[PDB]
């Protein structure tokens, strides 16, 4: 009894000063914060459009000389959230075992 | 305070205009979030926020 | 320390300083959204 | 309609400033064979 | 900076006798004009 009310002692002391002792699962936060802020940061990306801002290409090109600049635009975003999926379906894997 | 569809000097968008308390020095005119994208402006007729 | 549980964003604090010091209101203004898990952190304790 | 243009060697420079631009007085004159843009289109620019 | 010239600025109150203080501040914009000059070199100015 004294020793494992020691032990479950230890365990508070532990947990209360140390900073690493979550490490595993602050990861986790850590990871996906990670990816949505770079998933966001994608959005500011020409991706060699004349801008990163969609309304900046309907409001300077007609509804012709727009669609090239658009189209590069939704070829980049598309391949960043299929990234962005990629990364967490296998992430997900990890979570799941 | 309503959702509409702003344009200020070629910036257009959609939104709901509020007030701000950003304090936009007198050089300012955009003021922009993490993700690029505005999100306060000084009006060019009346300058506040 | 949590980026966010999904609860509750309902523009009080997300219209306003915080939409500028929290990056979950620029994720969420871009379309991407958290979603809670379907038992609660009381709910969770209970079990254990 | 300035009276004589500089050479292209020497080509001349105008700041145009503080004021109202209507390219559409252009754009609707026949007088131009070329009026050709490389980062807006020319119906566009009067909404600018 | 590609056809314009243009200053940054700050005063703060020091009480050092002859050298550049420790800390941090950054400089505001005072004004900008579009000199468009091949600029090579200068000179500061003063009075008795
Ligand atoms: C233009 O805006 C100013 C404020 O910047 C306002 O005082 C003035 O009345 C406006 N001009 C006219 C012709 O009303
Ligand atoms: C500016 O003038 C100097 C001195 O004649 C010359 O060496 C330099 O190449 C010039 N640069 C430009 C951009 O005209």
């Amino acid at each position: 009894a004294n020793q494992f009310n020691s032990a479950i002692g230890k365990i508070q002391d532990s947990l209360s000063s140390t900073a690493s002792a979550l490490g595993k699962l602050q990861n986790v936060v850590n990871q996906n914060a990670q990816a949505l802020n770079t998933l966001v940061k994608q959005l500011s990306s020409n991706f060699g459009a004349i801008s990163s801002v969609l309304n900046d290409i309907l409001s300077r090109l007609d509804k012709v000389e727009a669609e090239v600049q658009i189209d590069r635009l939704i070829t980049g975003r598309l391949q960043s959230l299929q990234t962005y999926v990629t990364q967490q379906l296998i992430r997900a894997a990890e979570i799941r075992a | 305070n309503k959702c509409v569809n702003f344009n200020f000097n070629g910036l257009t968008g959609t939104g709901v205009l509020t007030e701000s308390n950003k304090k936009f020095l007198p050089f300012q005119q955009f003021g922009r979030d993490i993700a690029d994208t505005t999100d306060a402006v000084r009006d060019p007729q009346t300058l506040e926020i | 320390t949590l980026a966010d549980a999904g609860f509750i964003k309902q523009y009080g604090d997300c219209l306003g300083d915080i939409a500028a010091r929290d990056l979950i209101c620029a994720q969420k203004f871009n379309g991407l959204t958290v979603l809670p898990p379907l038992l609660t952190d009381e709910m969770i304790a209970q079990y254990t | 309609n300035a009276t004589r243009f500089a050479s292209v060697y020497a080509w001349n420079r105008k700041r145009i400033s503080n004021c109202v631009a209507d390219y559409s007085v252009l754009y609707n004159s026949a007088s131009f064979s070329t009026f050709k843009c490389y980062g807006v289109s020319p119906t566009k620019l009067n909404d600018l | 900076i590609d056809g314009y010239f243009k200053i940054y600025s700050k005063h703060t109150p020091i009480n050092l006798v002859r050298d550049l203080p420790q800390g941090f501040s950054a400089l505001e914009p005072l004004v900008d004009l579009p000199i468009g000059i091949n600029i090579t070199r200068f000179q500061t100015l003063l009075a008795l």
